[PDB]
């Protein structure tokens, strides 16, 4: 019976993962990604594990970073919901392609 | 049991001088070497770049000011800038 | 190895966009983040390899990994 | 005698180690007596702002002890070292909270 | 009785001016300019020519970038006329406001 | 007093080599701000190696250095 | 008391190896050079020139031209993808820029 | 009677003049390849002194410029770089 009107899950969750500090992809698949984009370059490397967290940060820092300029190029083209289009500007704009 | 230098001590003598009643944990620590690491080597570079220009062989505290002034911006510039000063005033003074 | 671009799910892309602060998010964006996200880790895993090989070891260590980001124009501090 | 260079020039920061540092690493073939006095002066000073900005923000979350988020909250909130420290990330930090208004109701 | 089509004299003043190499600054102005915001530094400098011409060539190109980018904002909001918050967004994209 | 000696036929001529088919009427002021914040910012660390070269003249060379620092690097004047 | 022949003739090149091996000994960058290493940075500086003058010299023929100015350093530049990319936050003055107008502005 | 100034002129004039035999060049056009000339020698430079400070070495050998031209050139064009300067340093041993 009870339901929310949709938007207010989305904005309380947007304040709850605000407040945090802490990793928001599982690691184990994290893992798994680097070691075999990794494989391509030179076979049977070892990774220690605190190179692994330091590729976690940074991966997650950039993602963060973008999908906040991302949201004020949706916002600049008069609507809400993000489109990747959007993620095309930015990434036009700032010098990567 | 080999040695690693480092600038734990300092940045906690520090801290007990700004704050008499708290503590840092180890995370934070490591920040903060990584800070002052980082600091150090950017005015350093760019003194080398300016004796280099100015055709000289030798970094003294005249290319360390303009190193500073290039690199911070406006009034931590200026509190750098006295600082530094009143320490080499206070050392040849005190020969 | 096919896999494990598939294996950043899809609750995990909503989670750091509302760290990004987004309300409402498309159904396209799930592969052009997982594209972006791959050509980075590549830029980055490419030279921590060549300060690996040119150390002549077989370990990737964190300090290979902070000078290549360093390298890409991007600092991390805390683990130096 | 043995008397320190730090405790002449009235600093906290080491004054030898700062030399050696400036002799060792290549940055020119002579170094001056000036040079590590003022720049041991300069990251001491640069130091002590972080840190003071730090413990405040320590005590607005009624903590004795400064974090990671702490140090993140201190540096992004000031203006002059949000410009110095301007593409760094520091690890375990987080974000500021920040929401559009056109997304609220 | 002859006028053309509003639109038609802008295209080809595009490829007029994509097609030459010059300064598009009057350098007298640019001169006066320069002196003026560079005496509130250090009173009585003596500028070289070179100079001023480095300092008009570093100035042309900055706002040639900047005014591609921000055409690209005003295509994105479905519009044709440049508008100032374009420029905005443009330079808080980047990462200089 | 003299950044109006920046011209509304000078600012349209940098739109067109730019690419811009139309142009409001506010981007001329807005302009005018753009141009006075960037040449600020180079002439300080201009004039900061002309005080440290112990000189009154600034030359080109310090122009290129100054240009360098800020991570744009001009081709051509020496 | 031999006959004297320089380090680039023995190598088969055309910069000189003499004066980049002063410029990394009077430069600061480490303490001892090896041997090889000038002729290896010899070889990478000819390259270099040689790869960007071809495509310059090609321009300057299809403008119809003989000398070269720097139009023709910008087209060759701006043309190729790689020179490109390791030219990117660079200014060539006297320069111009490329012939671009967008999709939706003509009619 | 001046003060003299090294540059690059005449090399890049012999560079030229093999390449294509019946072509000039004015003097701006020699002064954006003589600037273009310093920037690339300095970036190779600086990022082979920071490897061996790395490393905890005394020396820049060869091996150093090696990994700083593959570090630091895009791809096909590190790949003939590569090329080149092995075969140099292999005809002047000999």
């Amino acid at each position: 019976p009870h339901r929310y009107r949709p938007g207010t899950v989305a904005l309380r969750e947007i304040r709850r993962y605000q407040k945090s500090t802490e990793l928001l992809i599982r690691k184990l698949p994290f893992q798994r990604l680097v070691r075999e984009i990794a494989q391509d370059f030179k076979t049977d490397l070892r990774f220690q594990s605190s190179a692994v967290m330091a590729l976690q940060e940074a991966s997650e820092a950039y993602l963060v970073a973008l999908f906040e300029d991302t949201n004020l190029c949706a916002i600049h083209a008069k609507r809400v919901t993000i489109m990747p289009k959007d993620i095309q500007l930015a990434r036009r704009i700032r010098g990567e392609r | 049991k080999t040695r690693k230098e480092s600038y734990a001590i300092y940045v906690y003598k520090v801290l007990k001088q700004v704050h008499p009643d708290t503590g840092i944990s180890s995370k934070a620590m490591s920040i903060m070497n990584s800070f002052v690491n980082d600091v150090f080597e950017r005015i350093a570079g760019e003194a080398s770049r300016l004796a280099h220009y100015n055709k000289r062989s030798t970094i003294t505290s005249r290319e360390i000011q303009t190193a500073v002034r290039l690199l911070l911006p406006g009034e931590l510039a200026k509190h750098a800038v006295s600082e530094g000063t009143k320490a080499v005033t206070c050392y040849t003074s005190a020969k | 190895l096919r896999d494990n671009i598939q294996g950043i799910t899809k609750p995990a892309i909503r989670r750091l966009a509302r760290r990004g602060g987004v309300k409402r998010i498309s159904g396209l964006i799930y592969e052009e983040t997982r594209g972006v996200l791959k050509v980075f880790l590549e830029n980055v895993i490419r030279d921590a390899v060549t300060y690996t090989e040119h150390a002549k070891r077989k370990t990737v260590t964190a300090m290979d990994v902070v000078y290549a980001l360093k390298r890409q124009g991007r600092t991390l501090y805390g683990f130096g | 005698k043995a008397k320190t260079r730090s405790s002449r020039a009235g600093l906290q920061f080491p004054v030898g180690r700062v030399h050696r540092l400036l002799r060792k690493g290549n940055y020119a073939e002579r170094v001056g007596a000036g040079a590590p006095v003022y720049l041991a002066a300069v990251l001491e000073y640069l130091t002590a702002e972080i840190l003071e900005l730090a413990g405040n923000a320590a005590r607005d979350n009624k903590k004795t002890r400064i974090i990671p988020r702490h140090l993140q909250l201190a540096v992004r909130n000031d203006e002059e070292l949000n410009k110095l420290l301007g593409r760094v990330t520091i690890a375990q930090g987080g974000v500021l909270p920040n929401i559009q208004s056109v997304l609220l109701p």
